[PDB]
């Protein structure tokens, strides 16, 4: 969605806007904002020709496996229509905010929407918003124990709500 | 002959003084969320955000 | 005193006939650029430019070119 690839810049809030509407440069530079495009590619890379991948299957672009940015949009576009599809993934969808809804666009990419409804402990501890109880349990997975630079990534992710796993 | 429509997603009534201490890098916000077809000052209908443009729903002229 | 301010995703110079061609819900085509260019207006008149971003309460257009 052309919504749901919008750069996002996650302050804290109440924000202090200086008379309801304006933030000045030198207040937002106080962040790391990117959009999930950015936060993929540095999870997935970005090959403009085929490679073939750890598994391997031969794949291109931001972490699509076959058998860019356009193509990116559309398998963006593909996560998120299945978790809204997806029973147990909508209502933990629909109830967090936008940088951690990209954490878990990017579970999906990684594994799979039904790889990810299969989480259903730490998925119900980001519904009640339970940020560290659900990162101590997705840190328990074997997931993590097998792409654990990526893992802590997208934990750390849920965990804060920012950006800020990715500034490297 | 022509009409120039804006499609407007959004205005904020700011005042006087914050222009001109607006600059780049800055951020406006969007203090109400609208979707709407303006022929100069005049509302003509709703459209929406979809597929790859846009769909104007109502589109009164008179 | 108050001015409003708007927030303009797309400007097209239309007659009728693309008018009522339109009043039909036809496809406008935008480019999947167009939320990194949104326009700030005030009176019918281009203040600047620049890119929606999110900070998920509100949304926010981060100015790029200004006056």
């Amino acid at each position: 969605g052309p919504v749901d690839m919008l750069k996002n810049i996650p302050i804290p809030s109440p924000l202090s806007p200086v008379e309801g509407i304006l933030i000045k440069r030198k207040t937002l530079e106080r962040y790391f904002s990117i959009n999930i495009f950015e936060m993929l590619r540095i999870d997935e890379g970005l090959r403009l020709k085929i490679y073939k991948n750890t598994e391997g299957y031969y794949t291109i672009g931001i972490g699509h496996l076959l058998t860019a940015e356009k193509l990116f949009n559309q398998d963006v576009d593909a996560a998120v229509r299945g978790i809204l599809r997806n029973a147990k993934l909508k209502p933990v969808y629909d109830s967090l905010d936008a940088v951690r809804r990209a954490a878990l666009i990017n579970m999906v990419f990684q594994m799979g929407e039904t790889g990810v409804a299969g989480f259903t402990n730490s998925l119900r501890m980001l519904q009640q918003k339970r940020w560290d109880e659900a990162a101590v349990n997705l840190a328990k997975s074997r997931w993590y124990n097998q792409t654990p630079n990526r893992a802590k990534r997208v934990i750390t992710t849920f965990r804060t709500g920012t950006w800020d796993a990715y500034a490297a | 002959l022509r009409w120039p429509l804006r499609f407007v997603i959004g205005s904020s009534d700011t005042q006087r003084s914050l222009l001109g201490r607006i600059g780049i890098g800055d951020v406006l916000l969007i203090r109400t969320s609208r979707a709407e077809v303006y022929c100069y000052a005049k509302k003509l209908g709703h459209f929406n955000r979809v597929e790859g443009g846009i769909i104007v729903e109502t589109l009164d002229i008179q | 005193v108050d001015v409003k301010l708007e927030f303009v995703l797309y400007r097209k110079n239309v007659t009728l006939a693309e008018l009522e061609a339109m009043g039909q819900q036809q496809l406008l085509s935008l480019p999947t650029n167009a939320e990194l260019n949104v326009e700030i207006m005030a009176n019918g008149v281009l203040l600047g430019n620049g890119e929606l971003v999110q900070m998920n309460d509100t949304l926010g257009v981060e100015i790029h070119e200004w006056l």
